[PDB]
């Protein structure tokens, strides 16, 4: 069957910036290429069929060149929803075949976390276990660090960490720290406290509480 | 006009079989080849093959040729894909779709069928609540879906109604074996009280579908 390489494997670029992802055939497949898109949690969309030709319904900044083996997928004016990983489609020969697909992530300003904690909730320590979770909204870029102390004493590996894709309209991340414990060793300790340092910040900042205070 | 539903999250056991369809409609059924394509989580798009409606005619790729089964219903426009024992490798997303004729690319997709081989045990979810909180500014609020499995779960806030400015994690695997994510909003705080907020966490394989009540603590 006919290999297909996309490349790069992913790409960042600003938004109004042209981009430009390529696509090569093993073998010869003439014009008979297919453009994809594929959103996070969603299913792929077509863009462009034979080369070139624009799917009727999808807009104008899409276009694809090439022919015979190399051929190259682009976007005049790249827009924030267009964050999603792209695949092309061989369909000279069967097997039809497609490439990886390469993703396509957007490039921002910087923009400072929103912290938030909530406190292990009444109902779940009934449940023998106690999870205090760490809120970090909205934020530019992905590189953020979250440390958990509990009475001040820094923690190592007692915490499991979650990042949302890149938001389709703001470019922004935001993620969940979770700190996981028993009710039973949950009791024993008093402050509890996450500290988020991140490059919009001028220096972390630390959401705490203490534990049964209403 | 042009629709490919497909049926829903199947969750089985290796050694056990399995079928998934996928109906079409707004369209002229028999006009157009349908196909189908597995896509692994984490990893691209596999082309598993194409089939004529009207007739015997069929086309796998080489990997999936005697591996699974395409065949079609015309009497209720409905295709399907068809293991006769599934194995754990098979986990992974199944779309169909249709193929334009006179050329060889997809037109339309279906929304997909997520399919979870494993031997583990399904486990249905528990949900907390996580709090918010002279007064105004930014408030976030919360849900907590403990130790399920397998995937996914899903999470909507007000039933539908409250939707800008959620965020449900991925979900993270624990040690347990058992899944765990957070689903959270953000509101002015002007609403805590006023406003009230709910969470509707739907857990299929188990049958969990819980409505929690988020309001404001003592």
């Amino acid at each position: 069957d006919i290999q297909m390489t996309q490349s790069p494997s992913s790409l960042s670029a600003s938004v109004g910036d042209r981009v430009t992802i390529t696509c090569r055939a093993s073998q010869g497949i003439s014009s008979w290429l297919a453009w994809y898109q594929q959103k996070p949690e969603k299913a792929p969309k077509s863009l462009i069929y034979a080369a070139s030709s624009l799917q009727s319904g999808v807009p104008s900044r899409f276009s694809g060149s090439g022919s015979g083996t190399d051929f190259t997928l682009t976007i005049s004016s790249l827009q924030p929803e267009d964050f999603a990983t792209y695949y092309c489609q061989q369909y000279n020969i069967y097997p039809y075949t497609f490439g990886q697909g390469t993703k396509l992530e957007i490039k921002r300003t910087v923009a400072a976390p929103s912290v938030f904690i909530f406190p292990p909730s009444d109902e779940q320590l009934k449940s023998g276990t106690a999870s205090v979770v760490c809120l970090l909204n909205n934020f530019y870029p992905r590189e953020a660090k979250v440390q958990w102390k509990v009475d001040n004493a820094l923690q190592s590996g007692n915490s499991q960490e979650s990042v949302t894709e890149q938001d389709s309209k703001d470019s922004t991340y935001s993620l969940s720290s979770t700190l996981t414990l028993s009710k039973a060793d949950y009791e024993k300790h008093k402050v509890y406290a996450c500290e988020v340092t991140h490059q919009g910040l001028s220096s972390p900042v630390t959401k705490s509480f203490n534990r049964g205070e209403c | 006009e042009v629709q490919l539903v497909q049926s829903g999250a199947e969750v089985k056991k290796p050694g056990e079989s399995l079928k998934i369809s996928c109906k079409g409609s707004g369209y002229s059924f028999t006009t157009y080849w349908l196909g189908w394509v597995r896509q692994m989580p984490g990893k691209g798009l596999d082309w598993i093959g194409i089939m004529s409606p009207v007739d015997s005619d069929i086309r796998y790729s080489p990997s999936f040729q005697g591996q699974v089964t395409m065949s079609v219903d015309k009497s209720i426009t409905t295709a399907y894909l068809q293991w006769n024992s599934l194995k754990a490798s098979d986990t992974a997303m199944y779309y169909c779709a249709r193929r334009r004729p006179g050329q060889g690319y997809f037109d339309f997709w279906g929304q997909g069928t997520l399919v979870t081989v494993s031997s583990s045990s399904t486990k249905g979810p528990s949900v907390f609540p996580l709090a918010p909180s002279t007064s105004g500014g930014t408030a976030a609020l919360g849900c907590l879906v403990k130790d399920y499995f397998p995937e996914p779960v899903t999470v909507s806030w007000n039933s539908g109604a409250l939707t800008s400015g959620v965020h449900t994690f991925p979900a993270v695997l624990q040690s347990s074996g058992l899944y765990s994510l957070s689903s959270v909003v953000t509101v002015p705080s002007s609403s805590l009280g006023t406003q009230t907020y709910i969470c509707n966490v739907n857990h299929k394989p188990s049958n969990t579908k819980v409505d929690k009540r988020v309001e404001p603590k003592s």
